[PDB]
């Protein structure tokens, strides 16, 4: 259908620059005018610019004139925004969208810190985790930086009762989430439960069965 | 920038009751070409945020008809006629007419229900973790509210502090409900030095704490 | 083929 396509996290140094992707699906994408729009929770939504991606011709707002650089190839239906000079005041999510469609958004830190993948632990189906004939299971996602992690389970064909909490800042300045679900007691023993952890910075990619142990 | 102001910040709202949620803008939004370029966007937590409507007063496609908005120049509104569970999140408006285009600040649609108390799950550490030499212990509150709880850890009946980190869900789009993680980490040397890992609960729907906990290394 | 029934804001561009 519709659908806006952006690029995955980034972690990127101060004075450096980078440039975001956004494919457009299922309209005329050189005949709409594709926006820019930057997110935190300390200054909410603010507009950044609009590129004709046709024409080529761009609209920036005042604040974000020499910051950001708006770009398109007319050939792969994608959109493009550079942001350079990058500053603490930059880490965000970025999205791209038109005509009240929007894409996932693209979340940017700007660090010098070093990237650093999540260790994947299960949390088991246990006597201590069970309530009115349900298992409790999960996921721990320990030691990462920087934001965000995703986590899915079985390959995203399991959503109901999922619980995907909060990364916590540990004193280290490492992240740490859990992820849990809660399963029937009856179908631990026929039905497989997979953690999908996707970590784009240091190039993580996780599967972790979670199971009964073993005594 | 034509400023934006929503109103109110947050809305508590039972299932079945109405919402209204107001949109000032600094000047008309009424553009040359006929067209006033005034939207509702819809965000939860960790989403893109979806257009629920455009040009004042026209709902978007799957947008149920619950959902009613008009104005028109300076003034705004967005009406539900009963909230349902899923209707939560952060409600923006935001104008298409002036250049720059500006946001309002959000209005945050929150759910009142009845009070539920948590299920409580403990998680001893893994055996991977262990041996990396870091006992992570992992204490799971389900599904509960009000969102305010207390979690304490307890090690052979020793009350912990400083070694502790806790995080809550975003309210539940289904049942209105919110869980927390508390994770206490040791060294896999400290933790072999106790018995007893116990996490305790307080809560409204609880008339006293619940205690979840396990004896290390018994099966 | 455009992606919605409007847009969300006047052309510009």
């Amino acid at each position: 259908e519709v659908k806006l396509q952006q690029s995955g996290a980034e972690l990127v140094r101060p004075g450096a620059s980078v440039k975001l992707s956004c494919k457009a699906l299922g309209y005329i994408f050189t005949d709409y005018e594709m926006h820019w729009v930057k997110q935190t929770p300390v200054h909410g939504l603010e507009w950044i610019g609009v590129i004709h991606p046709g024409s080529g011709n761009t609209v920036y707002n005042q604040k974000f004139q020499g910051k950001a650089t708006l770009t398109a190839d007319k050939s792969s239906s994608t959109a493009y925004m550079e942001v350079s000079s990058l500053t603490s005041e930059d880490s965000a999510v970025y999205y791209c969208n038109l005509w009240g469609r929007w894409g996932q958004g693209t979340t940017v830190t700007v660090s010098s810190a070093s990237t650093k993948g999540p260790s994947v632990f299960p949390l088991a189906p246990s006597s201590k985790s069970t309530s009115g004939g349900t298992a409790a299971l999960g996921c721990l996602v320990k030691d990462y930086f920087p934001e965000p992690v995703t986590v899915s389970w079985n390959s995203g064909a399991l959503t109901s009762g999922v619980h995907t909490f909060p990364a916590v800042l540990q004193s280290s300045g490492l992240y740490s989430l859990s992820s849990v679900v809660t399963v029937p007691s009856s179908s631990l023993g026929t039905q497989t439960y997979i953690c999908n952890v996707n970590h784009k910075p240091s190039n993580t990619k996780v599967d972790k069965k979670v199971e009964p142990k073993s005594c | 920038d034509v400023v934006m102001t929503q109103t109110p910040v947050t809305l508590s709202v039972n299932i079945g009751q109405p919402a209204s949620i107001s949109c000032k803008s600094g000047q008309s939004l009424l553009h040359s070409d006929g067209k006033t370029y005034l939207n509702w966007l819809l965000q939860r937590p960790g989403q893109s945020p979806k257009r629920l409507i455009y040009l004042v007063s026209d709902l978007d496609s799957g947008v149920p008809d619950r959902f009613t908005s008009s104005g028109s120049g300076t003034d705004f509104t967005l009406e539900i006629s009963r909230v349902e569970a899923e209707d939560l999140g952060v409600y923006y408006c935001w104008q298409g007419t002036h250049l720059p285009h500006t946001f309002g600040g959000g209005t945050k649609l929150e759910i009142k229900r009845t009070v539920a108390a948590p299920s409580v799950f403990i998680f001893p550490p893994s055996d991977e973790q262990l041996k990396s030499g870091t006992a992570s212990v992992v204490c799971l509150l389900n599904n509960f509210y009000p969102r305010e709880a207390k979690v304490q850890w307890k090690v052979d009946n020793a009350l912990q502090s400083g070694n502790s980190q806790e995080s809550v869900t975003e309210q539940d789009s289904k049942d209105s409900t919110y869980s927390l993680s508390s994770t206490l980490t040791l060294s896999k040397a400290d933790y072999e030095k106790h018995k007893v890992y116990a996490c305790e609960v307080t809560h409204q729907g609880l008339s006293s704490p619940v205690t979840k906990s396990f004896n290390r290394g018994e099966c | 083929q455009a992606p919605s029934a409007a847009p969300s804001a006047a052309p510009s561009a």
